[PDB]
């Protein structure tokens, strides 16, 4: 759905870290650099970023019932 | 040791001997119980109609 | 529902009262999952308890007369051990022998029958474990186990 | 007082078999004066002993000289002369089993008395006039003493 | 029979984490005080939540939910407040809880990203943690012709209610680096990486064993999720653990004098 | 057990000094060895045995001896050793015709 | 539906009492504390200052289940010497001790900061 | 007369004694034993049970038809 606000396990602010992460992707960043470039150390706090899928996206690409 | 035959010797013990048996496919208990040199005492048949 | 129907269920089949079997004279209920596996662990030989640690697991007995054993080992610091506590847990005055279950078939036809090197011959006598390592034998749910002879 | 057992022993050999169990071993010892054995199971953590090593047991009854049939309770407090303030290595334990080298007729010639610290186990073997004061179902103390 | 002397030194200090080192207590004091930095110490955070209106994706549970867990800058103003439960107040007062707004309508044809910038605090003191190039909490994503207007109130609680009042990230703990006391016992100690406080050589695995030690030297690395100043943080769970004793205490003195 | 195990095992053997002192008091010995009644009862009750001996072997042809009895003797009596301090290193109190009586 | 509110664990109703003291009969000077609404955090820091006593035989605690929100601190000591002020000079020397701790950490905290 | 049935309560005379005497308490039925302050008409009928003075006989039915009564007090409780 949409990026967790706190890491599960760890309670780290992760909720900001979803826009920076695609956009160091654009730049040939890996993901094992993008993710410690965010300062993500703990793999408890790596796996939210590195498996999260956003499908907010495919939502908002309905018609709202209102206007 | 239930299927061995089991004697009593002259101290007292309970030797376990090993002798021969036979066992077979069919059941006629009678024709095979009145024959010569079979043991009329042990020889039991797994069917109880018989 | 009803007075009558509570006291002859209370006085017939409580969970207490049918801990043995008539199916086949051995106890149905036993220690199962992780308590078998941490008795085991917890009765080997090699197993010593500080004396925080001790009266950490005092306060989980209910029947004990609050009475502090003396220590297996005195001196150089107190120490128990995991025989010397898991007594307290046995009620009574209970005497039974068990083997372990890697007891070697050698070991008692030998020297040492009485005095096991590997800790495999389990003893209980006057209520207290003496000697041997508690497992399945000795505490499931086989004949003769020390549940069944404590019932 | 009160002392069921003294003697000087030395370990003729460590756990023979291989060690069981990774904290206690078991070492057999000879006696010089009395000429009797020992079979002693020991901590290594706390109490560490290598083989050839000379030591002395004083098996008592009790830790005072009064000779005080004490409690069997743990007691911390206690201002009392205790016998073990003199030892190094001090167990408790009951002996649970005697012996004998008797028959039908004739009496004892050689005891063993084993004896269980808390699941430690000792066997002392020697002859029937020096392990007297053992009765089974007895409590003990174990005072060792490593001697140079 | 009395109190032994601690000591402290702090070997790292940043506005993200502190590190320091705590000598010469027991083991239980360590471990209380760890836990008492995740579960009781106050802080702030959004806990009553009207909405007005709500045309998102997300229904009004899950945008309420994501709102409880975007942590407030309440560094010095949590000490002044009260509990909402405490103060004599009948209705929402500001000696006892935070108000918030947000009215976000999306108009243009570019999706619009509700962050928490869009908060707006009626105190100039406790507002979202960017307070001061780094991007914002996501709330939600909007469509054109989508908005969401809703009114919030902000109250004090600490861990122990819910995960949203524990101001740390992560709490590490360690004591005994090199296995000495040998409260672990490794099979296989080659195999065993060495910790960062160790001090040993390349070859030696572990310490040798002393049985007459004590747990001593534990090693802290506490690490905020950005609400409280790490610093700020331990010297607040100090005290509350001292105030919590302090009421036991008069709660049995009274009970002994009035047995 | 064998014919000459099971006599070695269940006869009272009067016939020894030492050996029947060796575990009887002195007051029970000379009653043992003078009283011709007593001699006469103990060689019954082993005859009594031996005749159950011939039943049990008739009765379980197998030779396994393990069987499903109500309360468990050997049990029992060792229960009796720990709660009494029996000691078995002096010579017994009981007297054999209390044992049978 | 059945599940209990989360502040039901610190939280104290009208009439309960936060701590109740039972003496213990099966043994000469000992003494059982019930504490309603706490957990470990502080059961543990009581028990190990306790130990450290020269005059006190037992000190131990427990919670009786984890769903329920109690603790049983029990307490014997040797006979000259009451577990009441046994259990109070553990509390008045662990408070002393934390705020010396306190006082020294905020003094390294402002010499870490240009010191 | 002549009573050739076990002299002991077997386990469901006493479960069903139990019960059809609690049941009499709870009805105001007089109580046998100075009871001591207890509430449960459970206790205070284990209370007579064990008191040995439950105002109950049992008739116990052989199979020819004829029939043998006990007083409570003439049998010895199991438990
Ligand atoms: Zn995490
Ligand atoms: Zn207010």
């Amino acid at each position: 759905m949409i990026i967790p606000v706190r890491c599960f396990t760890c309670g780290k602010i992760v909720g900001n870290k979803w826009e920076a992460y695609l956009g160091l992707l654009q730049a040939e960043y890996t993901e094992g650099d993008a993710l410690d470039a965010l300062g993500l150390k703990r793999y408890c706090c790596r796996r939210m970023l590195l498996a999260h899928v956003d499908l907010i996206e495919k939502l908002l690409n309905y018609a709202p019932l209102e206007k | 040791d239930n299927k061995k035959k089991i004697i009593i010797t002259e101290d007292g013990e309970f030797k376990a001997l090993q002798e021969w048996i036979l066992e077979t496919d069919g059941v006629s208990l009678m024709r095979v119980l009145s024959e010569k040199d079979v043991d009329p005492v042990r020889t039991t048949s797994n069917d109880i109609v018989e | 529902q009803s007075l009558e129907t509570r006291a002859e269920i209370q006085e017939l089949a409580m969970v207490p009262r049918m801990i043995v079997t008539p199916q086949s004279n051995r106890p149905v209920m036993g220690i199962v999952q992780d308590t078998l596996t941490a008795v085991r662990k917890f009765t080997k030989r090699d197993v010593f308890l500080e004396r925080g640690e001790v009266m950490n697991l005092l306060m989980f007995l209910s029947t004990w007369d609050g009475k502090v054993p003396q220590p297996a080992i005195l001196k150089p610091r107190p120490l128990w051990t995991g025989k010397q506590i898991f007594s307290l847990i046995i009620p009574g005055h209970i005497n039974c022998i068990r083997t372990h279950s890697t007891h070697p078939d050698d070991e008692d036809s030998g020297p040492y029958k009485h005095i096991s090197p590997g800790d495999t011959k389990v003893v209980v006598e006057n209520g207290e474990l003496i000697m041997g390592i508690l497992c399945k034998k000795s505490l499931g749910t086989s004949a003769g186990s020390l549940v069944h002879i404590s019932y | 007082a009160g002392i069921l057992f003294e003697d000087i022993f030395d370990v003729k050999d460590i756990d023979p078999e291989g060690k069981k169990f990774d904290r206690v071993s078991r070492l057999h010892c000879e006696s010089e004066s009395f000429k009797m054995d020992l079979i002693l199971d020991v901590n290594i953590q706390i109490y560490p002993v290598d083989l050839g090593d000379k030591f002395r047991l004083v098996i008592a009854s009790t830790l005072y000289e009064d000779g005080t049939l004490d409690d069997g309770e743990y007691n911390p407090t206690d201002d009392r002369p205790s016998r073990a303030d003199q030892f190094e290595y001090v167990m408790y334990g009951k002996v649970y089993r005697i012996e004998g080298d008797e028959t039908s007729t004739e009496a004892a010639t050689r005891l063993s008395a084993y004896v269980s610290y808390g699941g430690l186990l000792m066997r002392l073997q020697g002859d029937a006039n020096n392990l007297h004061g053992f009765e089974v179902d007895s409590r003990v103390y174990l005072l060792m003493k490593k001697l140079a | 029979p009395y109190a032994n002397q601690p000591t402290v030194r702090i070997t790292e200090l940043t506005d993200e984490n502190v590190k320091f080192i705590i000598e010469n207590t027991d083991l239980a004091v360590a471990n209380s005080i760890r836990r008492v930095f995740i579960a009781e110490v106050p802080i702030i955070a959004i806990d009553w939540v009207q909405i007005d209106a709500n045309s998102s994706v997300l229904h009004d549970e899950f945008i309420a939910h994501r709102l409880g867990l975007i942590p407030l800058i309440s560094d010095d103003i949590v000490d002044k407040l009260q509990y909402s439960r405490d103060c004599t107040c009948e209705e929402f007062c500001p000696e006892c809880s935070v108000e918030f707004t947000l009215d976000v309508r999306c108009n243009e044809d570019q999706t619009r990203h509700v962050t928490s910038r869009d908060l707006i605090s009626n105190s100039p003191r406790v507002i979202p943690v960017t307070s001061r190039e780094q991007d914002d909490i996501l709330i939600v994503k909007l469509r054109k012709g989508q908005e969401l207007r809703l009114r919030a109130y902000a109250k004090k609680g600490f861990g122990k209610e819910h995960a949203k009042w524990n101001p740390t990230a992560g709490v590490a703990f360690e004591y005994d680096p090199d296995n000495a006391l040998r409260h672990t016992v490794y099979p296989k100690p080659e195999e065993w990486p060495k910790s960062e406080y160790s001090e040993l050589d390349e070859d030696e695995s572990q310490a040798p064993y002393d049985p007459n030690g004590k747990p001593e030297r534990f090693y802290y690395n506490v690490e905020s999720c950005g609400s409280l100043r790490p610093e700020t943080i331990v010297l607040s769970a100090l005290s509350g653990l001292k105030k919590k004793l302090s009421d036991l205490q008069t709660q049995l003195s009274h009970e002994i004098q009035s047995d | 057990p064998s014919n000459k195990a099971f006599e070695k095992k269940f006869r009272f053997d009067y016939t020894n000094e030492r050996a029947l002192r060796r575990t009887l008091q002195e007051d029970l010995v000379k009653d043992v060895l003078s009283n011709a009644h007593i001699q006469n009862e103990l060689e019954r009750e082993f005859e009594r045995m031996r005749e159950d001996r011939e039943v049990l072997r008739v009765i379980f042809p197998t030779g396994d001896s393990k069987v499903v009895l109500p309360c468990n003797l050997l049990r029992m009596i060792w229960n009796a050793q720990k709660i009494f301090h029996i000691n078995p290193r002096l010579p017994s109190d009981l007297h054999p015709i209390k044992v049978v009586e | 539906m059945n599940a209990p509110p989360a502040f039901e664990s610190f939280l104290l109703f009208e009439g309960e009492k936060k701590i109740t003291i039972n003496k213990d009969t099966k043994v000469p000077n000992a003494c059982l504390f019930t504490i309603n609404k706490e957990d470990h955090t502080l059961g543990n820091i009581i028990k190990s200052q306790l130990l450290k006593d020269p005059q006190v035989l037992f000190a131990g605690y427990k919670v009786p289940h984890p769903l329920e929100h109690k603790i049983i601190i029990r307490v014997q000591t040797t006979p000259d010497y009451s577990p009441q002020e046994a259990f109070t000079n553990a509390i008045t020397d662990l408070i002393s001790e934390l705020s010396l701790l306190e006082e020294r950490f905020r003094v390294a905290i402002k010499d870490k900061q240009e010191g | 007369q002549k009573r050739i049935t076990t002299p002991y309560m077997t386990k469901y005379e006493r479960a069903r004694v139990l019960g059809t005497r609690a049941l009499q308490i709870a009805m105001c039925a007089p109580v046998m034993v100075e009871l001591e302050g207890e509430t449960d008409p459970l206790l205070i009928a284990m209370k007579e049970l064990k008191a040995r003075k439950i105002p109950i006989i049992i008739r116990r039915y052989l199979p020819d038809g004829s029939y043998e009564d006990w007083g409570v007090d003439e049998l010895i409780i199991t438990d």
